């Protein structure tokens, strides 16, 4: 779980540092969320 | 059936869907911009250098 | 008897059975036969069902078949799967760990329409497992079974509910198919009908109907009496076939625009396409069979269809409007009532070729998969069968369910009755089917429909009782997986000897009679009204002019090991059912006597549990010695049957085999030839007759306990042999290579006498705890070199000793023997794991005698330790000079209702003196029905009781009155049963005669020295540095809350805070009591246990700001 | 008592090596390098292993030595045509 969400983040700021579409962009958001909702609960929303 | 609003809100209302899952949300995200053929994308290469151009010379 | 070789057992059978007890592994064997396709089941199809003979390997290759293309004009199939002569036998393959396999091969046709191609290929499948001709399967040097698992079959079930909110009556209908979405209607608290499909709780009947292709005057036309339902057409709010269409679009599949042809094409797709959505052949047969669709016709199109779902809303609706029968279009009529999803016409039974079906079935469509992706993007014209298939998903799957799946156990073998019933066992658990945390009280009840199919009283007493259960000893499998029985049936009142085999389905449709009725030797019961079980699993009389079916034989609806307890009948449920518990882990012991009584059963199951040598071709015996039996048959070949010795079970219990032949005699075909571990002349024997007195004595016998004489000690009555093996791998490593070799650092010389110049203790050599097995020395070069390890070196010469010695120790609290060694290297071609070069087993034997604490028991679930061993003098004795054996206590009978033991210990010490009947006048009354050849008997005789059949209590009490004396005119034991004892130990003679007899008593796997562990200092975990618990590691007991709560009661507060802090966390409080402890101070005060620090930081990392105030 | 591996031959108590019947002359740090290279035939020895044993422990210096050390071996017994004194990089040396 802390690989996963380390892997989005640095792939989030990499997206925002080299410039991206915001649809892109969101979708790394949402994933980094997802990760960090995994770590403190994995299963409290959608499949685990 | 297609016209006299009867099918276009069943439609809105569809595009208006939480869509839980992130990949099926991603999908319907990405499905809102159409394709293109090979005119398209040689001007948009063009507009692309051009303001790469324009950007080396305000630099 | 119809076993060549049978003892004679004499029996108190009263009625003939007309058929003999099936071959108790056809479970098994006849569902691996269907899958693979051998000719014996070829003929079985021919001689039942010859329409359609197809085996389940054929049937998966035929139903993939034919793979294509998007385009079309190429395509591939596969035909033909055969096998070959397996790798190597069985005996091989338990040796060195191989797995008892064939290959496979199919037949690939790959076609080309375009311009006509076809390849043909021989394209090899893989290694498929075998099952040997015992029922098991070998899987890397283990024995074992897939045991058969009972499943709801899929199709369409009705169910009747009451709201209780106004007490309206709702119907429900599931259509549950397997491998698709689920179909559900029902009736709302309203007249609405609900047709809630895929979990979306919305859609009357009226828009499926209408996207069916009906409008509503089709709809009020075919089905007007529904005015429920007509008034919910009434309130559709929706006209229009695209409009339903787009509706159930738009509710199914929310986020996409609906389209024209999307909404048919999905609509289709999810029910009417195989490709998504099918019931298995046994679902469609049994929506076929509750609709009344086809009859007359065969099975396929696997998938829904809209007719069979119409037929499904109209058997609602009409259940609803109360009817009785319907008549679908074009079908047959049937009757219309609620099924019950626990009747055994419902929950079918997925064996050993169901489940390997399905998980090839798994791997296949993994293959099409990657067939079509690379059938897509290899070139045309360029492509073979041999470079489009790719096995690997195949044999993945199939290892992937032989291993690591809890319907694949381990097949215990304490003893041959333990192996034949783990085989022939239906559980409940596993994929697919209900789980412990999800099982309901109803479902582990005992349904009426249980009769003949599965056993009521063998079943696991823990938690899961009643999700395991065993075949009854009569039953059979269907083709499609119910379980049915046979059954006589009776014309003009007369009963025929017709044999025809019935499932719980048309069971309800007949009225079946019993097994122990008044027969007239001509076919007519001697009453009129007789006792049966009608179609409700109700029990009532009839007159016997109108019943249809009889009971085969008694015992009918028991199991195989539950067919041995003799006196069954006389014994409650419960007891039965502990006693049929622990027939199975009795211990095999050296000598294993036959039971003075018993039933017939246990030749048949020595028989068929294969553990047991039996001639296979009649002929002499030529030679006989110690391991092989050589026999010469009458056709000039002979054959060599070899003896295994001493092998470890998987359960670390001997399995000598011992020859029962002489080198002279002629033996015929199917006749025993070596005994196995618990058998005697080929008949189960799994304990030993003891002489047995039923009064309390001095409260060494209180509360279950039991006492023995010393005698049992030292004649080795009770002794068994248990082997265990011990491993040890040597394996390559970053620093080199660990080497097994005698040569080991800073080790005396007596312990290296044992060891021979290879490095592994001579075989024959004795071990006791804490001696080194194998000396293995591994490369780990020098660590952190403390100061005083120099300044030893320095002081007396100590080497560099570079290496560490990480040798095999035999476990803490364990001695005996060595056996044998088996030794594996690389060197000389041996297949290793990977990384590994020299594999070491070595196998110890302790000759284990009884002690206390050991667990005895009956046969009627009368079990308990031994609580003390007598010395021989000090126990009651008869007046004849003889010290009884084993002292049971009296209180324990009466409470637990098992008199049936009682009756057993009567009967066998009829067995064991002998008797005869005076027939000076007649025989008397009692003896008018007791059989011939039964009214005389030589000493120490050999008599059955089967379970129902048995012998009554007269015939008993008439055997205990002629008693014939032992050595010199003495009747130790009087007419009533007792007889009087003397104290060994006063000399007085006991006031009152107590019941003496002969019992058979058995040795159960619960020996205390498996069972006895104590721990002062051993290993901690990781996270927390709690103890670690169980006898693999060194253990250390759980203090639960519980126990806390019972400590903070008594007001004991230190004691608490040591059994928490300086026992079990605080780690510096850990080693300062240690220190404390040896040197001889007080121990120190507790610190703060390391399992709150470790909260604390866990609590901390998920973003909470929690910390502790001083003040 | 003779300590050996195939070629190389060394016996403590006379203190000298043989190739095949070929003596030569060591140093003896270089001797004791070789004698527990020697009885460590085919065991990894990490360099920490090979200064604390062939070298005291307050060694102070840096490691080199040991890499000058092994060379002068190699060009001493290793001069025949196989390579027997094998390195395993960032981990140590090996006799094989």
């Amino acid at each position: 779980l802390y690989r996963r969400v380390i892997n989005r983040n640095n792939r989030l700021k990499r997206l925002i540092d080299l410039g991206a579409p915001e649809i892109i962009v969101n979708n790394e958001k949402r994933m980094l969320q997802e990760s960090v909702d995994a770590l403190f609960d994995n299963g409290r929303r959608g499949r685990p | 059936e297609d016209e006299s609003e009867a099918l276009r809100q069943a439609r809105k209302d569809a595009e208006l869907t939480a869509s839980a899952d992130s990949v099926r949300a991603y999908l319907k995200q990405i499905g809102k911009v159409a394709l293109l053929n090979a005119e398209e994308e040689v001007e948009l290469a063009k507009r692309i250098e051009a303001g790469l151009y324009a950007t080396q010379l305000m630099t | 008897n119809s076993v060549p070789g049978a003892p004679n057992r004499v029996s108190f059978a009263k009625l003939r059975e007309p058929l003999e007890v099936p071959g108790l592994l056809d479970v098994q064997t006849d569902s691996f036969e269907w899958l693979i396709g051998s000719p014996r089941w070829r003929e079985s199809a021919a001689e039942r069902g010859d329409v359609n003979p197809v085996g389940g390997l054929e049937e998966v290759l035929y139903e993939l078949s034919p793979i294509e293309d998007f385009s079309g004009s190429m395509s591939l199939s596969f035909s033909d799967p055969r096998f070959d002569d397996v790798k190597a036998p069985v005996d091989e393959c338990k040796d060195k760990d191989m797995t008892y396999a064939a290959p496979l091969f199919v037949t690939a046709e790959f076609i080309n329409n375009n311009t006509g191609e076809i390849k043909s290929q021989t394209v090899f499948m893989g290694d498929f497992p075998m099952m040997t001709e015992k029922g098991t399967f070998i899987i890397n040097g283990t024995e074992r079974v897939v045991v058969s698992q009972l499943v709801r079959s899929p199709g369409v079930y009705f169910d009747e509910t009451i709201d209780k909110s106004t007490d309206k009556t709702l119907h429900s209908v599931k259509v549950i198919p397997s491998r698709g979405a689920w179909l559900e209607f029902d009736v709302d608290k309203r007249d609405t009908v609900g047709v809630r499909i895929d979990r979306k709780r919305r859609q009357p009947v009226t828009v499926l109907l209408k996207a069916l292709g009906w409008t509503s005057e089709q709809i009020v036309e075919r089905f007007g009496f529904s005015e429920i339902m007509r008034s919910t057409l009434e309130k559709d709010n929706t006209v229009g076939t695209d409009e339903a269409l787009l509706d159930i679009y738009r509710k199914l599949r929310p986020g996409e625009p609906p389209t024209k042809e999307s909404a048919q094409t999905l609509l289709e797709n999810l029910f009417f396409k195989e490709k998504r959505y099918d019931l298995a052949r046994v679902g469609r047969y049994k929506v076929n069979k509750k609709l009344g669709l086809h009859v007359g016709e065969p099975i396929t199109s696997s998938t829904l269809t809209e007719e069979d779902v119409v037929a499904t809303i109209e058997y609602l609706v009409r259940l609803h409007e109360g009817q009785t029968t319907m008549t679908v279009p074009g079908g047959v009529e049937v009757p219309v009532e609620t099924d019950d999803i626990d009747h055994f016409g419902n929950r079918r039974l997925r064996t050993v070729g169901e489940l390997i079906q399905n998980q090839i079935r798994v791997g296949m469509s993994r293959m099409e998969r990657v067939v079509r992706e690379r059938m897509t993007t290899q070139d045309v014209e360029a492509i073979t069968p041999q470079t489009l298939i790719n096995i690997r998903p195949v044999v993945a799957a199939i290892k992937e369910f032989f291993g690591t799946s809890q319907l694949s156990q381990f097949m215990d073998q304490n003893n041959p009755l333990s192996g034949l019933t783990h085989k022939r066992r239906l559980s409940a658990l596993g994929p697919g089917g209900l789980s412990r945390e999800r099982a309901g009280l109803e479902v582990r009840d005992v349904h009426p429909s249980h009769y003949g199919r599965m056993c009521p009283i063998e079943t696991p007493e823990g938690p899961n009782i009643g999700l395991i259960g065993s075949l009854s000893v009569y039953a059979r499998v269907n083709p499609f997986g119910f379980i049915e029985t046979p059954y006589r049936k009776v014309v003009d009142g007369v009963v025929s000897d017709e044999i025809v085999y019935l499932t719980a389905d048309e069971e309800d449709r007949h009225v079946v009679a019993q097994a122990n009725s008044p027969i007239d030797a001509d076919g007519r019961f001697v009453e009129p009204r007789v006792l049966v079980r009608r179609k409700a699993g109700e029990v009532e009389y009839v007159p016997s002019s109108e019943v249809d079916y009889m009971d085969v034989s008694p015992r009918q609806m028991v199991s195989v090991a539950t067919a041995m307890i003799p006196f069954l009948e006389h014994d409650d449920a419960n007891r039965a059912l502990m006693g049929a518990n622990m027939q199975r882990q009795a211990v095999p012991l050296v000598r294993s006597e036959a039971p003075l009584v018993g039933t017939g059963m246990e030749l048949r199951a020595a028989i068929d549990a294969g553990d047991v040598v039996v001639a296979e071709e009649s002929g002499v015996i030529e030679e006989v010695s110690a391991d092989y039996i050589t026999v010469m048959h009458d056709n000039g070949t002979r054959r060599t049957y070899r003896m295994r010795k001493f092998a470890r079970s998987n359960h670390g219990t001997c399995a000598n085999q011992c020859p029962i032949v002489d080198a002279g005699d002629r033996v015929e075909a199917g006749q025993v030839i070596a005994d196995g571990p618990c058998t005697d002349d080929g008949e189960m024997a799994l304990g030993k007759n003891l002489l047995v007195a039923i009064m309390p004595w001095e409260g060494h016998n209180y509360e279950d306990a039991i006492i023995l004489s010393n005698r049992l000690v030292e004649e080795d009555v009770l002794t068994s042999i248990h082997i265990e093996e011990h491993e040890i791998d040597a394996r390559d490593t970053k620093l080199g290579a660990e080497e097994i070799t005698r040569d080991i650092p800073n080790i005396s010389d007596e312990v290296l006498a044992d060891l021979d110049e290879r490095g592994i203790v001579r075989i024959g050599a004795e071990v006791r705890d804490g001696d080194i097995l194998v000396g293995k020395v591994t490369p780990k070069g020098e660590t952190e070199l403390t100061p005083e390890e120099r300044l030893l070196r320095a002081i007396f010469g100590e080497k560099a000793r570079e290496v560490r010695d990480t040798s095999l120790k035999v476990p803490h609290g364990e001695s005996g023997k060595v056996i044998g060694i088996r030794v594996f290297s690389r060197e000389d071609e041996d297949e290793l794991p990977a990384g590994v070069n020299e594999l070491v087993r070595v196998y110890v034997a302790q000759k284990r005698k009884i002690s206390d604490g050991d667990k005895l028991a009956g046969r009627h679930g009368n079990k308990g330790v031994i609580g003390k061993i007598l010395p021989v003098e000090d126990m009651p004795f008869l007046a004849d000079g003889t010290p009884v054996d084993i002292i049971l206590n009296t209180h324990g009978v009466p409470r637990r209702m098992n008199i049936g033991q009682i009756l057993e210990t009567h009967l066998g010490w009829c067995a064991h003196s002998g008797w005869k009947v005076d027939a000076a006048k007649g025989v008397p009354d009692w003896a008018a029905r007791l059989p011939d050849e039964l009214l005389e008997a030589q000493p120490n005789a050999i008599v059955s009781t089967p379970v129902f059949d048995g012998a009554q209590e007269a015939e008993l009490q008439g055997l205990l009155s002629c008693t014939l004396p032992n050595r010199d005119g003495d009747v130790l034991v009087d007419a009533d049963g007792k007889a009087m004892l003397f104290d060994g130990r006063s000399g007085e003679p006991f006031p009152y005669p107590v019941t003496v007899g002969y019992m058979y008593i058995m040795k159960l796997h619960h020996l205390v020295d498996d069972k006895i562990h104590a721990r002062s200092t051993g290993p901690y975990s990781m996270i927390t540095q709690q103890p670690l618990g169980g006898k693999a590691q060194f253990g250390g007991q759980r203090f639960g809350e519980m126990e806390c709560w019972a400590m903070q009661a008594y007001g004991a507060a230190y004691t608490l805070q040591e059994l928490l802090t300086i026992k079990s966390d605080d780690t510096v409080g850990r080693v300062k009591v240690y220190e404390a402890i040896v040197k001889g101070e007080n121990i120190p005060e507790p610190g703060i246990p390391e399992s709150f620090k470790v909260l604390l930081k866990e609590l901390q990392s998920l973003c909470l700001n929690v910390e502790v105030l001083s003040s | 008592v003779r300590l050996t591996f195939a070629d190389i031959e060394l016996d403590e108590e006379t203190h000298e090596v043989w190739k095949a019947g070929q003596p030569v002359s060591l140093s003896p740090t270089e001797f004791t390098l070789l004698r527990y290279f020697v009885i460590n035939a085919g065991t990894v020895l990490s360099k920490p292993k090979i200064l604390d044993h062939v070298w005291r422990y307050d060694f102070g210096g840096d490691v080199n030595v040991v890499e000058s050390y092994v060379s002068y071996l190699r060009r001493k017994i290793d001069t025949g045509e196989k390579r027997l004194l094998h390195t395993l990089r960032g981990v140590g040396y090996v006799l094989r």
